[PDB]
């Protein structure tokens, strides 16, 4: 990776839903809902071999 | 209504809904673009531009962290974690014969 | 909590239950919960392996 | 990784250093400095007995 950055349901300038969104991020993240979701739509259908 | 999308920030909004509470309508992005300042305007474009003339309220979709997008909207903490990284070919199967010896 | 400082500049891990008393920042290095464990000295048996 | 999730300056709840920190880490990371910290102390003698 060349740099590290990362996603976020963007608010307006001074939004109030700053706040209650990312209480129900860090909810998510640590309930596993965050990587089931990953996985559900990441999962591809595999490839065989890196020999 | 709602039911035209999937995907994982469709499945993050519905995830999002039943915590909060605030019953959402997609209005997808016309001008489909993220966000960047024309450089002679100063002007933003797509989902930048609809949340600071308050046209709609969010943003889910993969719309990452930079630092001049910061300046001007407010992002929530992050969902997943990317990086720049180069998408080339896998070489050619070098296929030895049966008879390589 | 108390406002006895002002920052909190430290590895400190964002959590659910500290995101709701405090306030962070945007992070600035990653990680998650991963296991350390010593590495395995000495080799395989491997009395064939000709 | 079991989980994933990061650190952090934290401010009181209520406090605007959260902002201005909050642009500010943005600022070293695409200056590429929050690499350059890094690499600076978590690399060492590298362990390279695997040859
Ligand atoms: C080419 C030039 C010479 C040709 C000459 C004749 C060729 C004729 C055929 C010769 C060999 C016969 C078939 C061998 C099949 C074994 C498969 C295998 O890979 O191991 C498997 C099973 O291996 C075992 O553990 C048990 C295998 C049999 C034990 C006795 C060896 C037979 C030698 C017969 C004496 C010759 C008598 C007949 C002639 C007088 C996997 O187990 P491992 O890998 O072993 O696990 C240990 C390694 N490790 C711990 C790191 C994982
Ligand atoms: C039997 C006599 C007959 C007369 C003939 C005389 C001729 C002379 C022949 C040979 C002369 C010299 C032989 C000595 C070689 C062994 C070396 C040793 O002791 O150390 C090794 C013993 O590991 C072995 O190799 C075990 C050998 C036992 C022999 C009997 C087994 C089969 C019996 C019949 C089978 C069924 C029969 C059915 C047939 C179909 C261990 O070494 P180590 O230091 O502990 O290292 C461990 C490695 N590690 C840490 C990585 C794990
Ligand atoms: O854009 S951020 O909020 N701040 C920059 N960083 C860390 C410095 C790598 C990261 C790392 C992972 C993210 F998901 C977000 C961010
Ligand atoms: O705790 S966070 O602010 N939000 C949750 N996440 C992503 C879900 C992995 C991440 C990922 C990387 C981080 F550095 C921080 C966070
Ligand atoms: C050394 C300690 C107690 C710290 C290190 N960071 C973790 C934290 O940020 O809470 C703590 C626990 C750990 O190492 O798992
Ligand atoms: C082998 O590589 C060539 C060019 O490098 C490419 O055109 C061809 O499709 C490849 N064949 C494969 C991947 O089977």
């Amino acid at each position: 990776l060349i740099d590290s950055k990362g996603y976020g349901v963007g608010t307006p300038m001074g939004s109030p839903y700053r706040d209650k969104i990312t209480i129900a991020i860090l909810q998510l993240q640590e309930e596993g809902k965050l990587h089931m979701m990953k996985e559900k739509w990441w999962r591809g259908n595999g490839c065989p071999e890196e020999e | 209504g709602n039911d035209r999308f999937e995907g994982y920030c469709i499945d993050l909004l519905r995830e999002l809904s039943t915590i909060l509470g605030f019953t959402y309508e997609i209005r997808l992005v016309e001008d489909g673009k993220y966000g960047a300042q024309d450089d002679v305007n100063g002007q933003w474009n797509g989902m930048v531009r609809e949340l600071i003339d308050h046209k709609a309220d969010l943003a889910v979709a993969p719309l990452a962290i930079t630092y001049v997008r910061e300046k001007v909207i407010d992002f929530s903490k992050p969902f997943m974690t990317l990086g720049i990284s180069i998408l080339y070919r896998k070489p050619n199967g070098t296929n030895p014969g049966v008879f390589s010896f």
